[PDB]
C-alpha cells in the first residue's frame, strides 16, 4: 500500500472511497433481502 | 490526550479523508553531563579532580566491523503480535502432538502474553499439570466447555512457568489445586467427559486425519 501511494497520492482516495462505497452498497442488498423476507411471513400470517 | 479521531476501515486507511480530519481536529483556530567535580582530601592538592564518566578504552582491537544499516522494523519478539487461531478457544478441548504428553485431551485456559497456550487437564484425570504449548502443535477439537466466571490467577505468567532434579514447588501445587477445584463441577456436567479426558487420541487401521471431524 506504501509503495502504491508514493507513485500514486490519488490511490489513496480511490481506495478509501471503494471501501466505503461497497459497504453501503453490501448493506443496502442485505436489508431489501430481508424486506423481502420481512414480506414473507407477512404473507404467511395474512394469507 | 485523545483518541486516534481517526477510525480505522482498512489497515493503514483511514475512514476520513485529509481535508474532512482538517475540520473534526479543528486546526483552522489551534495554528502555531559528561564531568563533575568533586574535592580530593588532601592539602597543596587544590581540591579540584575534575572526574568524567565514559572514559577512553585502554585497548582497541586491530580491526572492527562497519555498522549495518537501518531496517524500519523488524521488531523484537518481545513486541510481536500474537495471532490465535479461530478455531482456538477458552474451555475448548485439546490434543497435544509431540511433547511428553503425546495423545492427550485437555482444556484450554487463558492464552499468555508470548503465545503460548495456557492449558490444564485435570490433573486427577490424565496427570497433566498447569503447562504451555504451543498453537502450532495442537490440534483443535470441536468440544467446548464454559469456562467463563472462573478465576485465573493473575501470577500466572510466562515468567512463572519459565524454567529455571526438578521438584514440584508447593506454589505450583497449590495454584493447581485452585484451578481444577472450579473446572471440575464443569466436566462432571456433561457426560462421560471424564473418559474422553482420560483416553487418548490414536490412529488405528482406519480413519485418515484429512477425513476426520474436529
Amino acid at each position: 500500500l506504501r509503495i502504491m501511494l508514493k507513485l500514486n497520492p490519488y490511490a489513496k482516495t480511490m481506495r478509501r472511497n471503494t471501501i466505503l462505497r461497497q459497504a453501503r452498497n453490501h448493506k443496502l442488498r442485505v436489508d431489501k433481502a430481508a424486506a423481502a423476507a420481512a414480506a414473507l411471513q407477512a404473507k404467511s400470517d395474512e394469507k | 490526550p485523545h483518541c486516534s479521531r481517526n477510525p480505522v476501515l482498512v489497515r493503514g486507511i483511514g475512514r476520513y479523508s485529509r481535508s474532512a480530519m482538517y475540520s473534526r481536529k479543528a486546526m483552522y483556530k489551534r495554528k502555531y553531563l559528561a564531568t563533575v567535580t568533586k574535592p580530593v582530601g588532601g592539602d597543596k592538592n587544590g581540591g579540584t579532580r575534575v572526574v568524567k564518566l565514559r572514559k577512553m578504552p585502554r585497548y582497541y582491537p586491530t580491526e572492527d566491523v562497519p555498522r549495518k544499516l537501518l531496517s524500519h522494523g523488524k521488531k523484537p519478539f518481545s513486541q510481536h503480535v500474537r495471532k490465535l487461531r479461530a478455531s482456538i478457544t477458552p474451555g475448548t478441548i485439546l490434543i497435544i502432538l509431540t511433547g511428553r504428553h503425546r495423545g492427550k485431551r485437555v482444556v484450554f485456559l487463558k492464552q499468555l502474553a508470548s503465545g503460548l497456550l495456557l492449558v490444564t487437564g485435570p490433573l486427577v484425570l490424565n496427570r497433566v499439570p498447569l503447562r504451555r504449548t504451543h498453537q502450532k502443535f495442537v490440534i483443535a477439537t470441536s468440544t467446548k466447555i464454559d469456562i467463563s466466571n472462573v478465576k485465573i490467577p493473575k501470577h500466572l505468567t510466562d515468567a512463572y512457568f519459565k524454567k529455571k532434579k526438578y521438584e514440584i514447588t508447593e506454589q505450583r501445587k497449590i495454584d493447581q489445586k485452585a484451578v481444577d477445584s472450579q473446572i471440575l463441577p464443569k466436566i462432571k456436567a456433561i457426560p462421560q467427559l471424564q473418559g474422553y479426558l482420560r483416553s487418548v487420541f490414536a490412529l488405528t487401521n482406519g480413519i485418515y486425519p484429512h477425513k476426520l471431524v474436529f
